[PDB]
């Protein structure tokens, strides 16, 4: 997309903010890339931060509050009344070795120009869709459900419809971005977020850690 | 279309609600198939549970209340009382093992090119009846009587009496799968089920594992026992 | 250029030469084909390595007596990494000699694969020809000739499927490897690797 | 495959193949199952009537078996497994030898080899040396190969039901506990 | 689309405020009224259905504090305890007549109120019937007829209705049922009120 286009959808999503940048991430050619794919880029980076912090968001809540799965040993193995960031701590290395090389499997699917091709959409960075995920159809082996919409909800939306919801995703994802941020500031920095202090339990650990045993150094294996 | 005639389907089964496929497994192209094919498949798979549930719910009163057939064979060695879990964990291993097999080969038969082919038919998902068990006529050794309607009461049965026949077994089905559900679900998470709160008894045993326990190993044969 | 002929592409990489690198635009064509050659070579042995390892690992062998001192099981009860050492001498001096009559005859082949030849397509019935030298016609690949039930297109698509296997068992054997040597390294290893 | 034997009454009158290798077969491979179908069947029948007849009370042969070492046919019990390991070693040599070299004979003597055109499982040497089937018609040379494959199928199922006696017992009903 | 004279503008929802007060008009600080016609419709029906809960909530509370109890038992018949509306009156108040309650009655009731709901909002029936969702343009209210031949039909018939029974608007006058509905919001208003305070006390 171009500049133009950036403006027009920041003023659709809030017209009174408008466009606002201060920093020219639209205007830095990326890899020397022009700027329509610097634009395509940033903007599928946004809606994809946004869509993490939003489950992220949801999955910390959940966590906090020990809503665990009933049939499963290794949450019964987790510790209860653990803080959410160390509810991912507990967990053996293989299972966060799996979540991650599952977003690894679905994050090669999107980038797929065959796949994307096929169904008729392009690259984000190739004047394509930003935020869009293709279904399974091209996949060496049948699969039952696509990852958007699974079931057949929005099979029949009309444009407008997509529209608005896109730019209630970015929204959304920008509010999200900053809210699971607030939890995790307010777990590990206490009196950080004024309006969370005795809400969020505290935590020592670093959020930017996956992983307990440092895979760069001394990883464990099952 | 395929999905058209399934609608309607719908309509005839309740026209009320109607057409209600919440996850468009019917849209959804499973083993790549198209949705003729899937669609066939998801409705022979809607009256085969839909078959079973009402047969285990009509056995289930059977086995529960008490009702065994008399003689040499597999009831003599269930305890009086048992509970209805407890009737095929009572049985034989055997005949657990032949009772399977059994509906395995009704199953296999019920697929085969072979027999709906002598019955000029085609499997479910390439243009047949979806739920048509097809005649013995290609058995090898002939066999008396045809599972559908063994005595051919419905020889000179109207279109659309069978057409509604059929959808009152689809319908049929559903609430005996619901049945059958509540009778084995009363069972191990008690107060489930409201009305039949009482009546079930706990049964603390797998249900999904067929063969757990494996029951007896007894042998029942008397004349010609030389295999024991 | 011969690279744009040949298989290999495929829809991971969107349809494109992966070849971050450049060689394969850089080096010739001859270089291509001793290129191409020893891609198929290395991951056919890995495509044979992988399931090796694997069988070794489970601990699954065949049921007698490797020598008639040492069982197939006495083998390989200490994982695949320390098995070679305790296969007889003789077995694998056997094993690397036929290895070493199967390469060199692959190579003695007239129709080379860089001089006028197709890469990977070793000959499927080698020390035929050899003077002074006969063996059975066994067809080294698919003696059973499965090749005749499919049409050129089905062997291109099996091509397709050949390399990318290869890639993946390359990949797969130097990972039960690596797992032995570091612990840590391949997770979804365990302690057999 | 299609036009190959086998396809009896007993399987429709089509072939029986549930994963379809005959579907990857070409001719040739087609060949290659048929002989191995063939030789299984042969050493399978040959197996399992040797299995009854030695275990079913039958008369075993008179005389030592090795005169030297003092082994005797009665010393080798008459149950599957034993006889066998008792045999002598180089009396297994001498069997497992002689099958190698009729089995490199029947592989390198017939001359369009199954492989290579030819008919699948033909070995001139050992079939009818007194000509027993020497003027049947072809049709009923065609029934009885059929005839051979559907004994020999069946015979194949029963050595193995045999075996597995052995390795675990009461495997099989109908079938004595031990072997 | 909307294909109807419901109120779907601040402009028609201030036309019912005057008609159902000349005096009050249209009090909207939150300012709901800005909204697309489908919300407007939902408040109108969420309005509508407040009312209507909220006035037999009062008349059953009335007549449970006055204690007119019934005279049945309400369980022990299938082999269970015997409990008699005379108990559940000496229970207390009518929250501890509910909470005294069995519960599987409580679920029966409430699975009664649910189908009511759902038959309501069922739109396949409203326009087999003369009307559609309160969303889509239909009247805030409708309760469809539960007593049919149609072949949206229960598989047993159902004797009578929900609405009128036995037709005691009868024929009321075309638009005296719009002044029957006016006093209806004006009556469902106060009875709100009047339960939360009984509630509250
Ligand atoms: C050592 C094995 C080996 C060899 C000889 C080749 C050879 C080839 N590959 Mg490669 N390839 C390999 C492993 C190998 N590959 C593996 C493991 C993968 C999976 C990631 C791939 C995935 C792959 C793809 C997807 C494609 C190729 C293609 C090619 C061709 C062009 C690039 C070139 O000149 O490579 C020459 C290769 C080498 C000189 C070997 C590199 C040696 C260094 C020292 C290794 C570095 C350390 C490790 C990371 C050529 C026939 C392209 C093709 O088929 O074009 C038609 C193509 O599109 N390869
Ligand atoms: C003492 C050991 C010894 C002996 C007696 C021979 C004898 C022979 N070699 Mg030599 N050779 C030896 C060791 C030996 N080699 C070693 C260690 C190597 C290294 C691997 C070679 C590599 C070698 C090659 C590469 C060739 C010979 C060939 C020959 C044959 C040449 C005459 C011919 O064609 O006759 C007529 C041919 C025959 C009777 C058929 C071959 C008979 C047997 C199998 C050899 C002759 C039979 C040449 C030949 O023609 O071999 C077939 C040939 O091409 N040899
Ligand atoms: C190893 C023995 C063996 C072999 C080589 C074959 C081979 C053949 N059979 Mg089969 N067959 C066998 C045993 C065998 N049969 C037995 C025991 C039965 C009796 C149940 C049959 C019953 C049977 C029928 C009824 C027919 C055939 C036919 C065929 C042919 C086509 C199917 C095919 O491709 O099979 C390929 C088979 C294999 C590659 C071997 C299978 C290997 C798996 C892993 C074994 C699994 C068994 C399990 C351990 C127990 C082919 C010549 C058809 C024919 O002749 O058509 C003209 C035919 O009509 N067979
Ligand atoms: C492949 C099949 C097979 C195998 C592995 C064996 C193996 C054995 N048989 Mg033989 N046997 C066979 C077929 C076979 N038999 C058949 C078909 C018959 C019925 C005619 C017999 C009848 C028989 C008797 C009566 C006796 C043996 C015995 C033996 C043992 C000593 C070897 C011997 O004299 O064989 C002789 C085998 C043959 C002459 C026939 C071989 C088959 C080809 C096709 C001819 C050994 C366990 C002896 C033993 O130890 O018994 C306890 C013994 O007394 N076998
Ligand atoms: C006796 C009868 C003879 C029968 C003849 C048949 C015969 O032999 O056919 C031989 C044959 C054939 C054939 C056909 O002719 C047939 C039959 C008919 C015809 O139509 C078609 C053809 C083709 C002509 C093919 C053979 C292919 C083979 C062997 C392929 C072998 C392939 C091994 C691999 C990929 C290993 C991969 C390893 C991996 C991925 C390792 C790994 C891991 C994990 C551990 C998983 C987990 C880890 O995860 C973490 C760390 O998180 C990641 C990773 C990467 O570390
Ligand atoms: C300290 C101070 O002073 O202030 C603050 C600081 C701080 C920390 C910021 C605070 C906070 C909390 C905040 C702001 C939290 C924000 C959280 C956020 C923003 C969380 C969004 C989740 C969205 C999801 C999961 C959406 C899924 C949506 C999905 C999957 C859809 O189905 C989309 C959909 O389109 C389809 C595909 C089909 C259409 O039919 C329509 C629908 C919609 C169904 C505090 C505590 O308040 C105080
Ligand atoms: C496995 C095991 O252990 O099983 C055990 C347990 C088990 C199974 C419970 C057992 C049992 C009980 C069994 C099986 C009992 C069976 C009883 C049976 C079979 C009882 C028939 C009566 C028929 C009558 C009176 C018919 C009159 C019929 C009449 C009047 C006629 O003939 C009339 C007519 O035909 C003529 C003459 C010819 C024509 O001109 C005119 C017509 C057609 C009108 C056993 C035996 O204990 C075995
Ligand atoms: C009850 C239960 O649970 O299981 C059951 C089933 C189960 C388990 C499978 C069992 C088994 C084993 C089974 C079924 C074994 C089957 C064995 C089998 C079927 C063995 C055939 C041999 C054929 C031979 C030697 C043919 C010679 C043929 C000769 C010498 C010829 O050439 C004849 C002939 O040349 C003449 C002389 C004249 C010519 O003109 C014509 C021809 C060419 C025709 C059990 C244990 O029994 C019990
Ligand atoms: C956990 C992650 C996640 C969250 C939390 C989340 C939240 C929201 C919200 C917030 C309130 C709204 C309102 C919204 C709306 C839409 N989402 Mg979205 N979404 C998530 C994930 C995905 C994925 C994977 C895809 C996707 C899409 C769309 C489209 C389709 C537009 C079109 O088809 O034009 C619309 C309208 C698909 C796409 O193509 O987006 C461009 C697509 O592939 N979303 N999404
Ligand atoms: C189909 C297979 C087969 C063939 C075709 C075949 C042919 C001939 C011929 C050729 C005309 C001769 C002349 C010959 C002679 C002897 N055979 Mg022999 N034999 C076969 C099989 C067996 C088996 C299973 C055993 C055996 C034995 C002996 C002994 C005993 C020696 C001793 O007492 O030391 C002597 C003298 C036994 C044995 O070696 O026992 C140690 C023993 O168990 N053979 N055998
Ligand atoms: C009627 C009907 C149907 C049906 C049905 C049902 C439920 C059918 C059930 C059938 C069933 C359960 C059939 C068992 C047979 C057992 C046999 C043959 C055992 C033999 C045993 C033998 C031959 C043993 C012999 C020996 O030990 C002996 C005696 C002594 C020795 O001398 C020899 C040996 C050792 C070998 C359809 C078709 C499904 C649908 C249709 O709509 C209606």
């Amino acid at each position: 997309e171009t500049k133009a286009d950036l403006e027009a959808l920041a003023k659709d999503l809030n017209p009174a903010v408008g466009f606002w940048d201060p920093l020219a991430l639209s205007d830095y050619s990326f890899w020397g890339t022009s700027q329509e794919a610097t634009i395509g880029f940033l903007r599928e980076a946004e809606i994809k931060h946004g869509r993490i912090a939003m489950a992220g968001f949801v999955g910390y809540i959940v966590h906090s509050n020990d809503i665990r799965w009933t049939f499963d040993k290794v949450a019964a193995s987790v510790p209860t009344g653990l803080p959410a960031p160390a509810v991912w701590d507990a967990i053996p290395d293989i299972a966060k070795w799996q979540i991650i090389l599952f977003v690894g499997v679905m994050e090669s699917w999107r980038e797929n120009k065959v796949v994307l091709e096929a169904e008729g959409q392009k690259h984000y960075m190739s004047g394509g869709k930003p935020g869009y995920f293709p279904s399974f159809d091209l996949l060496p082996h049948p699969v039952p459900f696509p990852l958007f919409d699974p079931f057949g909800i929005s099979k029949r939306a009309t444009e407008e419809k997509k529209a608005k919801g896109r730019l209630a995703e970015i929204n959304n994802g920008r509010l999200a971005m900053i809210g699971l941020f607030g939890f995790l500031s307010e777990a590990t920095v206490p009196g950080s977020v004024p309006f969370l202090k005795g809400v969020v339990p505290a935590y020592t650990g670093e959020v930017m850690a996956p992983f307990t045993q440092n895979i760069f150094t001394a990883p464990t294996a099952l | 279309s395929a999905k058209a005639d399934l609608e309607a389907f719908a309509k005839e089964c309740n026209p009320v609600v109607g057409y209600w496929d919440p996850l468009g497994l019917a849209d959804l192209p499973l083993w790549g198939q198209d949705q003729d094919a899937v669609i066939g498949w998801l409705r022979h798979s809607e009256i085969k549970h839909g078959r079973i549930a009402m047969a285990g719910f009509v056995g289930y009163i059977a086995h529960a209340n008490g009702f065994r057939f008399g003689g040499i064979g597999p009831q003599n060695v269930v305890p009086e009382g048992a509970s209805a879990p407890e009737v095929w964990d009572s049985i034989p291993f055997l005949a657990k093992l032949q009772i399977i097999g059994a509906i395995g080969v009704l199953e296999h038969i019920s697929e085969d090119k072979n027999f709906l082919a002598a019955d000029g038919m085609k499997h479910y998902m390439r243009g047949g009846k979806p739920g048509y068990f097809p005649t013995f006529s290609a058995n090898v050794h002939p066999m008396p009587l045809n599972l559908f309607d063994p005595f051919k009461w419905s020889k000179n049965a109207s279109p659309e009496k069978k057409a509604k026949g059929l959808v009152t077994e689809t319908n049929n089905g559903r609430l005996a799968m619901l049945g059958l559900f509540g009778f084995l679900s009363e069972s191990k998470i008690p107060g489930s089920v409201p009305a039949l709160s009482g009546i079930i008894p706990s049964y603390d045993g797998d249900y999904m594992q067929p063969f757990l326990p494996t029951g007896p190993d007894t042998s029942l044969w008397t004349i010609g026992n030389l295999w024991a | 250029a011969l690279v744009d002929s040949m298989e290999g592409v495929g829809e991971e990489t969107g349809g494109q030469i992966w070849d971050p690198l450049g060689i394969s635009e850089a080096v010739s064509d001859e270089a291509v084909m001793w290129f191409r050659a020893s891609e198929l070579k290395h991951g056919r042995v890995a495509m044979l390595a992988s399931v090796g390892y694997l069988v070794g690992a489970a601990k699954i062998s065949f049921p007698g007596e490797l020598a008639k001192g040492v069982t197939f099981a006495s083998v390989a009860a200490n994982g695949p990494y320390q098995a070679w050492d305790a296969v007889p001498q003789a077995g694998k001096l056997q094993i690397l000699s036929i290895i070493l009559a199967l390469e060199w005859a692959t190579e003695a082949k007239k129709p080379h694969y860089m001089r006028g030849g197709v890469p990977g397509k070793i000959e499927q019935l080698p020390f035929d020809g050899i003077q002074g030298l006969w063996a059975p016609k066994i067809k080294f690949w698919d003696p059973l000739n499965f090749t005749g039930a499919l049409s050129a297109e089905q062997k291109a698509r099996k091509r397709k499927a050949e390399l990318k296997n290869g890639r993946l068992a390359m990949i797969g054997i130097i990972s039960f490897i690596t797992g032995h040597n570091l612990p840590g390294s391949v997770p979804a290893l365990d302690s057999s690797f | 495959v299609s036009d190959m034997e086998g396809t009896g009454p007993e399987t429709g009158g089509k072939v029986f193949d549930p994963m379809g290798l005959s579907k990857i077969a070409s001719a040739e491979t087609l060949a290659w199952y048929r002989a191995a179908e063939l030789k299984h069947s042969r050493v399978a029948m040959a197996a399992v009537t040797g299995w009854a007849w030695v275990s079913s009370g039958g008369p075993l042969f008179p005389g030592y078996l090795s005169v030297e070492q003092g082994v005797t046919f009665e010393s080798l019990g008459r149950d599957g497994y034993a006889a066998w390991a008792a045999v002598p070693e180089a009396g297994k040599f001498q069997i497992l030898g002689v099958i190698g070299i009729l089995e490199i004979l029947s592989e390198s003597a017939v001359k369009p080899h199954y492989m290579a055109g030819g008919t699948p499982g033909k070995v001139p040497l050992l079939w009818d040396p007194l000509g027993f089937t020497a003027k049947l018609s072809p049709e009923t040379l065609a029934r009885k190969r059929l005839a051979e494959l559907k004994n020999g199928r069946l015979a194949m199922i029963g050595v193995m039901s045999l075996v597995s006696a052995h390795f675990i017992p009461n495997s099989v009903p109908l079938l004595p506990g031990s072997v | 689309p909307w294909s109807s004279s419901e109120i779907k503008d601040k402009a028609g929802l201030e036309a019912l405020a005057k008609k159902l007060n000349p005096t009050v008009g249209l009090w909207d600080p939150l300012g709901i009224a800005e909204t697309s016609p489908e919300t407007i419709g939902w408040f109108r029906h969420a309005e509508i259905k407040h009312g209507r809960v909220a006035m037999a909530a009062f008349v059953g509370y009335c007549v449970q504090s006055n204690g007119i109890h019934f005279p049945w038992n309400i369980q022990g018949w299938q082999g269970t305890p015997v409990v008699s509306f005379a108990d559940i009156a000496a229970a207390g108040g009518p929250a501890d007549q509910w909470d005294a309650l069995s519960t599987p009655a409580k679920l029966q009731i409430l699975g009664v109120i649910g189908f009511l709901e759902m038959w309501s909002e069922t739109s396949v029936v409203l326009k087999a019937d003369g009307q559609e969702h309160y969303v889509r343009g239909g009247k805030p209210g409708y309760f469809p007829k539960l007593s049919r031949s149609d072949e949206m039909a229960f598989p047993h018939p159902v004797p009578l209705n929900l609405w009128d029974p036995f037709g005691f608007t009868s024929k009321m006058t075309p638009e005296r049922k719009e002044k029957a509905l006016l006093a209806e919001v004006n009556n469902g208003r106060l009875a709100m009120i009047g339960i939360f305070g009984m509630i509250s006390a």
